[PDB]
């Protein structure tokens, strides 16, 4: 069950990565 | 005890010189004050 | 802006503060040689002379043991030097 | 939009519903200590006030009960190790359940002037808009807990209306609720006097009355009103935030270091019995004096309770936890259930040899057995090629007096190591380790886990002063400085006194 | 024009007289033979 | 830049037994209690990797 | 204000200081502390 | 027009060394907390103490001077001058480490001093004062380091000492005794210093090289006036060079450097509770899973396991002389040696 | 019952979703090692 | 608003919001008590400490 | 290996409970204006 | 009766009332003597 | 087996570590400084016994 | 009693899924209009 729990939060970590840069809110100018 | 005596004597006479140089700058300062 | 003290870059250029501190200088520093020239530091702090560590037969540190007579423990340990 | 750390500051202006939420958090503080209390006695083992009380089996709330007079259950059974005594209703269920329904009175209420929030009382007669005069409540609030702390220390700790208090022997050993005088002299100033306890909430609960009294009909200077922002009801949040991290301190520190307050029975001995060898001289005296009266060595040691033995034992130290070993000391030994009795080592020789004990710092301590002057005679050797104080060349043998073991000696190197290794420990014990599942790793008592929890949330308080605090005295800048500040102002010299335009 | 003992002269003085009465004591125990 | 010295083995200031009274016994200092720590790591680091009595690499 | 100029006080107190370190860290090697 | 008012404009008078309120308290002990170290580490011994030379006058060089923790005998004495130990005796103070007292406890109101001194100026000039509220973070470093935790052992002797060396020993003794690394407290200060040690060298770097051509010279420092409203470097520039090389970047100033607040002041605080925690030798010296593996399989190596090893040899081999009092004798043959070594 | 004045919105931008997932995530995978023990 | 019959007995208490004593007041009252207050603290402080020893105190678990 | 039992639960709570509290409170803005 | 370690609290406490009282007494003085003009 | 002793060490999380012990173990010392990719090894399983993904990391 | 080790997480899960999953939606609509 730990080895589940490890791999299982460094998947979250991982897949936030990939909406925190291609899904970031966009900076605009003004 | 005479050790104190000659540690503690050139500062007595640095001192006494820095002032011996400084009174006609120093008392023209006081006066101004007040 | 200013603060009104005189810059400090008149003051260590001029003549009469050299004229002091030529003299206030070196004065202090000859005070600081002869504190451990005349064997007075040594007694002041009450640091031990490189030959009042141990006796000369011993070899266990003078440790002090008890907190409310610690200073009668080391003016025995300081006894047993003579 | 508010942010999230700032979501509760709609309660600044809003006297009722600060009044409805300090409610909720007084029903829930009061929830938590009945569910908790209903939690203890539901894993609480009663049977065994000698060798398994209560600091042993992870009791957290049940001391605080048993020192101000709570002793007995509805069930029959007594802390004391007493039976058949009815406790009445202030027993622990009545006490469990009175913090539980009063936990749903304080949430009914706290319900009510949240809906009727805009009282008349809240608003100042004047202007019309909410306004609480903090000086005047102070003075109120603060005589109100004058009366509660002499009262508390006159009737209760006194014993004319009430209990009294815990109180022991020295040793922790014949422990008791029993009313307790108030001493006047020098000595109330002493932290292991229980009369001194009570001088101070009669003294202190006299000067509190007087002082509510001051408080309620002298205003506070202007010079002192505008310079702590009395109007401002965050100085108050600063300043007693800064009163509840002073006193977290102190209950931290006289739980680690021991007084009247935090008795043995209740919290497990402290780290200094083991370290100055509180328990062992006291067992040591008592085995000379039987000696010195003509009793045999078997006698003298089967003479010391067990429980006196058994504080004389490093797996009750407070000091040799973890941080993440969770649960009961029962959880790492083991149960403690018997007394095996007192080791003698001695050699082929005769001579008496001693186990030097495992200091606290230690998580593993070697085996190293000297006589009764401080030289080494026997030892467990790491390399064995250039050995020269094993067992086995020095013939060491253990006898045991007192106990179970009482009368019984060994000779066989393999056990004798095993009972050199205990030794460091202290006194030796048999341990139930297959009930609770033990690992064999010690942890600490509810002395230890109650000094790490209030010793950190001290320091974290304090960063709770000055956060609130600066908010108190910078509240124009708070949201940012001038955007129209003239740069004479802390242009140098430009002024005679910094930020002060009266002088240039 | 500008005046001679001021509080900055206190500060300088505080740590420039000691410091060098130290670098001279410090200088002697370099000799100091066992 | 300091670990890439050390690499080759030029180590930081050794001071064991600088200080000695004028009989001579090692007056020890606060270097000397350093490599008693450091002794008790160097003698249990790979405890089987090595088979003479210095451990030059 | 300025009889003698800077950067002459400034190389004579740099020499100065030079000499008083180098005196510190000559030490090292004779006396006490030199471990002979 | 009273005393009162006289007095408080004399205080903060625009000087060249601002004194204020907070001076009286700041300026006496922070000049008595170095001046002591300085005359410790100069002058005074620790021999009685701890075994150990301490001064230049005993043949100390800069790393090896310090000024040692009291004996353990002391207990948490505050030894004071006038105290029932020393018994005046100015002598047998420092003999008895009475400088180290005098340090650390005029030290800390000195750092009272100096936060209050942060409050003082920050009101006078109307600034928000966040720069105080940042000094907290070194205070509570100092408070549970030097004060709580020798509090929790036996005396003010596990304190660490004043000096260069006696710091290097305080850090090799929490490895050998608390396995101070493993505890997870201190691996959010370790992230808390290196992080901010990041954002300090990241941050500076990227504004020297987003910055406008707004002068002449080939080095571009003389190129800005402190009374400008224009930013002297691009912001927009910027963020779009980290947003194609690392993936986000940041797109507000005020948030960036609030960041740069919050990410090593918070990072000391929790190495503080961490310490507060082994004042009581609650420590995270041990997995207990590992252990009742490692009992039962003999070829269960894991790098826990053999930190541990090294560990126990800090200990068996540093105690005799880090703690005399105690009299430790260890033969040579209870000695954990590896093989050869 | 007239209503309250002092009700203010709540707020929380999409960078500081991701900032706090980031700070849980990271503080749950460091911590986890010493829950399991 | 609303009135209430509680809230009508304690008005009184919550109507000197703002009310101040000219000047310093009893500032020099309070900074006497202030004094005793720490030399009282220092006092108990040194007798735990066993800096303080008194003649009929004992500090310890024998008491 | 023979770990807690509880640590699992402790792991996935942890996880969850100040997962969601940041979850409700952006949804909640992004529906606003 | 007086303790040894009683006799040394009043010493510390005359001391720290000593320099206190000639802390602040110069401190009014050099502000009576050097106000500022408004 | 990092020290080349046939002393092999535990380093992955299905081999009984967790985040806070768990490692990837450097190449074995009998290699040393020997370029070891995985065509240099017999197979795979003699690859992963001596430390090979250490060095392609 | 001798339980399944994995019903209190199971139950834990149960329960706490599918009501943030209903309190998202709600919070999110009342802070619309
Ligand atoms: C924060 C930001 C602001 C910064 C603040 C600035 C710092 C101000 C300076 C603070 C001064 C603190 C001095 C504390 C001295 C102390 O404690 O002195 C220690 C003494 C206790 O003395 C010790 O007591 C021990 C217990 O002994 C007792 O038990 C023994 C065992 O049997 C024997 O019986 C013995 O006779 C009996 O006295 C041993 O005797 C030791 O030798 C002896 O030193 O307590 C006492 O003075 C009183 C202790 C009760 C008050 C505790 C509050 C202070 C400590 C808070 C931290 C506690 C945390 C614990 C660590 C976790
Ligand atoms: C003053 C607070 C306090 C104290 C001292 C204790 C003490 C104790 N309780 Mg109790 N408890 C408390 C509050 C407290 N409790 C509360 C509020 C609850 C309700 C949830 C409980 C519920 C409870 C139960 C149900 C039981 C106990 C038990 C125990 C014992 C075991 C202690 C233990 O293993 O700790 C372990 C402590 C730790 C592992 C430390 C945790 C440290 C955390 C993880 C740090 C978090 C870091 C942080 C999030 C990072 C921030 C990052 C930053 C950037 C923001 C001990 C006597 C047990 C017992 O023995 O009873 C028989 C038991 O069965 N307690
Ligand atoms: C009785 C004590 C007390 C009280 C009444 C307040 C009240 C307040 N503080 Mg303060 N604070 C305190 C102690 C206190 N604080 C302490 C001790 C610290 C230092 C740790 C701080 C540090 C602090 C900062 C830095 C800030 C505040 C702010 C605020 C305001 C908004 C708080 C809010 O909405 O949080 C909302 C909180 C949440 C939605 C979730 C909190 C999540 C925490 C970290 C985990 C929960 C743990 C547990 C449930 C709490 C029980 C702890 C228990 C063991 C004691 C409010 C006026 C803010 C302010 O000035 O507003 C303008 C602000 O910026 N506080
Ligand atoms: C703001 C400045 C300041 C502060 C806060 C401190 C603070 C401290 N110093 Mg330090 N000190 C200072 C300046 C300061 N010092 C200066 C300038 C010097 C140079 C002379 C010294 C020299 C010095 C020495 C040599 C020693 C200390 C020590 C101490 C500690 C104990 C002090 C104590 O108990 O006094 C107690 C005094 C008070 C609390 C004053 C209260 C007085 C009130 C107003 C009542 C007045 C009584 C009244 C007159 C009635 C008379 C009494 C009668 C019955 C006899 C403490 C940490 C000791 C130390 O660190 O030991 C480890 C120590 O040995 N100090
Ligand atoms: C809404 C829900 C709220 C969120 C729920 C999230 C819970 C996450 C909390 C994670 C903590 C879990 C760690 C313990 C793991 C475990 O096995 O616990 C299990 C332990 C209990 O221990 C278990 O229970 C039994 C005892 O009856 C036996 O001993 C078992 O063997 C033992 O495993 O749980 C507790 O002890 C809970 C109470 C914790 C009390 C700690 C108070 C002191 C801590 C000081 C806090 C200061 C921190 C400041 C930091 C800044
Ligand atoms: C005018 C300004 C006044 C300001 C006062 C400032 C107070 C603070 C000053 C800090 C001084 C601390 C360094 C003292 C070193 C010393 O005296 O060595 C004096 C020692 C004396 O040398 C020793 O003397 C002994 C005699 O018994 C033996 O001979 C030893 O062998 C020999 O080593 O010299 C050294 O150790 C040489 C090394 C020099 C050390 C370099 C210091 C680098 C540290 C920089 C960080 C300090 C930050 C302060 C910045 C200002
Ligand atoms: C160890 C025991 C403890 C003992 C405690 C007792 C010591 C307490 C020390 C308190 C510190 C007092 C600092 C006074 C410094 C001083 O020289 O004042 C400055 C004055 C006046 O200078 C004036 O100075 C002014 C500038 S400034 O204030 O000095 O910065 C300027 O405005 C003005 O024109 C000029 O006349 O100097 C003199 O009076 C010259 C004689
Ligand atoms: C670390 C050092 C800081 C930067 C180095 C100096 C820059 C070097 C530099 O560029 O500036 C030199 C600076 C300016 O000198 P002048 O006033 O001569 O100005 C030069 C021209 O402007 C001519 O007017 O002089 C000083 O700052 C002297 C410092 C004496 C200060 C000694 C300390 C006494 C005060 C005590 C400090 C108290 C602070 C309060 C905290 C408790
Ligand atoms: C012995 C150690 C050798 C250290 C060499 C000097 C360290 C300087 C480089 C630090 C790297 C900092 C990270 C980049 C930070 C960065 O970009 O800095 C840029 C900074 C500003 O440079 P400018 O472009 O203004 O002009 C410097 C030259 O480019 C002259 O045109 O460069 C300097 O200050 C150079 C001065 C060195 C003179 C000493
Ligand atoms: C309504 C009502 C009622 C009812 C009531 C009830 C039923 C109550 C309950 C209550 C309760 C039953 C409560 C509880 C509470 C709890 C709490 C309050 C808790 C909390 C906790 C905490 C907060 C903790 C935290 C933590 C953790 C978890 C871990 C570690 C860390 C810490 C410690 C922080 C009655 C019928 C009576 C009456 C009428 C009305
Ligand atoms: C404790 C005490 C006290 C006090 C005292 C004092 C306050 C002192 C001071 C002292 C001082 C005040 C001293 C000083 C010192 C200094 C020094 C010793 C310095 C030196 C340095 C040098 C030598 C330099 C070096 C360097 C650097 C830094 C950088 C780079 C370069 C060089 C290397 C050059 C009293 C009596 C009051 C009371 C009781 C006790
Ligand atoms: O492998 Mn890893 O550590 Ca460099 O020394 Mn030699 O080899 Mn081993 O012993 Mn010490
Ligand atoms: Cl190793
Ligand atoms: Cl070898």
């Amino acid at each position: 069950m730990e080895t589940i729990t490890y791999v299982f939060i460094f998947a979250c970590i991982i897949a936030l990565f990939f909406f925190a840069i291609f899904f970031r809110e966009p900076p605009r100018i003004t | 005890d005479w050790r104190v005596l000659v540690v503690l004597l050139p500062v007595l006479l640095a001192a006494g010189w820095a002032v011996r140089n400084i009174l006609p700058y120093a008392v023209k300062q006081v006066q101004k004050l007040l | 802006g200013t603060t009104g003290e005189r810059p400090f870059s008149d003051i260590i250029t001029s003549v009469r503060y050299w004229v002091i501190h030529s003299i206030t200088i070196p004065a202090l520093f000859i005070a600081g040689w002869l504190f451990v020239s005349t064997g007075l530091a040594y007694d002041v702090f009450g640091t031990p002379r490189p030959d009042s560590y141990y006796a000369q037969e011993q070899r266990s540190i003078p440790l002090v043991t008890d907190r409310f007579e610690a200073k009668q423990q080391v003016e025995t340990f300081l006894e047993q030097l003579k | 939009g508010l942010p999230w750390y700032r979501v509760h500051t709609v309660l600044i202006n809003d006297p009722g519903r600060l009044i409805a939420a300090h409610l909720m958090h007084t029903a829930l503080v009061a929830g938590w200590a009945g569910s908790m209390a209903l939690y203890e006695l539901a894993t609480f083992d009663p049977s065994d006030p000698v060798l398994n009380p209560m600091w042993r089996q992870g009791m957290f709330v049940l001391p605080f009960m048993a020192r101000l007079g709570v002793t007995g259950s509805w069930s029959g059974w007594s802390i004391t190790g007493e039976t058949g005594i009815d406790p009445g209703f202030w027993s622990f269920e009545g006490v469990a359940l009175a913090h539980i329904v009063l936990s749903g009175l304080l949430f009914l209420a706290a319900c009510w002037h949240w809906v009727y929030w805009d009282l008349e009382l809240f608003r100042d007669p004047r202007t019309g808009e909410p306004a609480l005069d903090l000086p005047k409540m102070f003075g109120i609030h603060l005589f109100l807990a004058g009366l509660l702390c002499f009262g508390f220390g006159a009737f209760h700790l006194t014993g004319l209306f009430g209990p009294g208090m815990w109180v022991s022997d020295p040793y922790g050993l014949t422990g008791s609720v029993q009313p307790v005088a108030p001493e006047w002299g020098p000595d109330g100033f002493n932290p292991y006097n229980p009369g001194g306890v009570v001088a101070h909430h009669i003294a202190a609960g006299i000067v509190g009355i007087i002082a509510g009294l001051f408080h309620i009909l002298v205003r506070p200077p202007q010079r002192l009103y505008k310079a702590l922002r009395m109007g401002n009801i965050e100085t108050v949040l600063s300043s007693s935030i800064a009163a509840v991290f002073f006193a977290a301190f102190v209950v931290a520190g006289t739980m680690w270091y021991g007084s009247a307050t935090t008795p043995i029975e209740l919290f497990g001995p402290t780290r200094y019995q083991w370290d100055s060898s509180y328990f062992q001289q006291e067992i040591n005296r008592r085995v000379q004096a039987s000696l010195a009266s003509g009793a045999t060595l078997e006698e003298a040691w089967s003479a010391i309770p067990e429980k006196l033995a058994f504080y004389d034992y490093i797996g009750n130290n407070p000091a040799k936890g973890g941080l993440f070993r969770t649960g009961p000391m029962n959880k790492g030994d083991g149960i403690a259930q018997a007394w095996k009795g007192h080791a003698v080592f001695r050699n082929k020789e005769g001579e008496e040899l001693f186990v030097r004990r495992m200091p606290a710092f230690f998580e593993s301590f070697p085996v190293i057995l000297t006589d009764k002057n401080g030289v080494v005679k026997a030892d467990i050797p790491f390399r064995r090629a250039e050995s020269k104080y094993s067992f086995e060349q020095q013939g060491v043998t253990v006898s045991f007096y007192g106990g179970e073991l009482n009368g019984q000696t060994f000779t066989d190197p393999p056990t004798v190591k095993s009972y050199a290794r205990k030794a460091i420990f202290g006194e030796i014990f048999e341990f139930d380790t297959e009930t609770l599942n033990s690992d064999g790793i010690f942890r600490t008592s509810p002395r230890g886990w109650f000094t790490f929890a209030h010793a950190v949330f001290a320091l974290l308080f304090f960063f709770g002063h000055i956060w609130h605090g600066a908010r108190t005295l910078f509240r124009d800048v708070f949201s940012g400085i001038d955007p129209e500040l003239s740069p004479e102002q802390v242009e140098w010299g430009f002024y005679q006194k910094v930020g002060d335009v009266t002088t240039r | 024009s500008y005046p001679i003992f001021t509080v900055r002269w206190v500060a300088v003085h505080t740590l420039a007289v000691p410091t060098i009465f130290f670098l001279g004591a410090i200088a002697a125990m370099q000799f100091i033979q066992r | 830049l300091g670990i890439s010295t050390m690499a080759f083995n030029l180590n930081g200031f050794n001071f064991n037994h600088s200080v000695i009274d004028a009989k001579g016994n090692v007056i020890n200092t606060w270097a000397d209690i350093i490599n008693r720590a450091n002794l008790g790591m160097e003698v249990m680091h790979e405890r089987n990797a090595h088979n003479f009595p210095l451990d030059l690499a | 204000g300025g009889r003698i100029p800077l950067w002459i006080v400034a190389t004579v107190a740099g020499m100065g200081v030079i000499v008083i370190v180098g005196l510190f860290f000559y030490g090292a090697y004779a006396g006490l502390g030199s471990s002979l | 027009r009273g005393w009162f008012d006289i007095l408080d404009d004399w205080l903060k008078r625009d000087r060249f060394v601002f004194v204020g309120w907070s001076g009286i308290l700041l300026f006496p002990c922070a000049y008595l907390a170095l001046g002591g170290w300085l005359t410790g580490t100069t002058f005074v011994t620790s021999w009685y103490t701890h075994g150990l030379a301490s001064s230049y006058l005993e043949g100390c060089n800069f790393l090896t001077v310090a000024v040692s923790t009291p004996a353990n005998s002391m207990g948490h004495s505050l030894l004071l001058l006038w105290g029932p130990e020393a018994q005046g005796d100015f002598t047998r103070w420092c003999q008895l480490g009475g400088l180290w007292t005098f340090i650390a406890l005029h030290g800390a109101f000195g750092l009272i001093g100096f936060m209050l001194r942060q409050f003082e100026i920050a009101r006078l000039v109307g600034v928000r004062p966040y720069n105080a509220i940042a000094f907290s973070a070194p205070i509570a470093v100092f408070v549970s380091v030097f004060l709580i935790y020798p509090l929790g052992q036996s005396s003010w002797f596990f304190a660490p000492s004043f000096g260069v060396a006696a710091i290097f020993r305080f850090l090799l003794f929490f490895q050998g005794f608390h396995n101070w690394t493993l505890n997870p407290f201190h691996m959010m200060g370790v992230a808390g210093v290196l992080g901010g040690a990041l954002l300090c060298a990241i941050h500076g770097a990227t504004v020297e090289n987003t910055l406008f051509q707004d002068g002449e010279g080939a080095s571009t420092f003389r190129a800005f006036n402190p009374t400008q409203a224009e930013e002297t470097y691009s912001m927009v520039t910027a963020n779009r060079f980290w947003s194609q090389i690392f993936g986000i970047a940041f797109s507000n100033k005020r948030w960036l450097h609030f960041f740069m607040l919050f990410v090593p002041v918070t990072g000391l605080w929790m190495s503080a509770i961490g310490v507060v925690g082994l004042a009581l030798n609650l420590r995270s010296y041990d997995f207990i899973s590992q252990e009742i593996r490692a009992a039962e399989d003999p070829e269960f190596e894991t790098f826990y396991t053999k930190n541990l090893l090294l560990n126990e040899g800090i200990r068996a081999w540093m105690a005799p002389q880090d703690q005399p009092h105690e009299n430790f004798v260890f033969p040579e043959e209870v000695l954990p040696r590896g093989n050869a070594l | 019952m007239e209503p309250n004045p002092n009700r203010q919105p709540v707020e929380l931008n999409r960078t500081s979703l991701y900032l706090g997932l980031l700070l849980i995530l990271v503080l749950a995978l460091l911590f986890s090692s010493y829950f399991f023990n | 608003a609303r009135r209430t019959w509680l809230g009508d007995i304690l008005r009184p208490l919550n109507s000197e919001y703002g009310k101040v004593a000219p000047g310093w007041g009893t500032t020099p009252l309070m900074a006497v008590f202030m004094g005793l207050f720490l030399v009282f603290l220092l006092i108990i402080l040194e007798i735990y400490n066993s800096t303080l020893i008194l003649d009929g105190v004992n500090v310890s678990w024998k008491a | 290996m023979e770990v807690n039992q509880l640590g699992l639960i402790a792991t996935a709570l942890f996880v969850l409970v100040p997962s969601v509290f940041l979850i409700i409170l952006y949804v909640q803005t992004e529906s606003q204006q | 009766t007086i303790t040894p370690s009683l006799k040394g609290f009043f010493i510390g406490l005359l001391s720290g009332a000593v320099v206190l009282g000639l802390t602040f007494a110069v401190l009014i003085a050099i502000s009576q003597i050097d106000k500022v003009q408004r | 087996d990092i020290d080349g002793i046939r002393e092999p060490v535990s380093g992955s999380l299905l081999y009984g570590n967790n985040i806070i012990t768990g490692a990837v173990v450097p190449s074995s010392n009998a290699i040393g400084l020997h370029f070891y990719p995985i065509w240099e090894a017999a197979s795979l399983d003699e690859w992963l016994y001596n430390g090979g993904p250490y060095q392609l990391i």
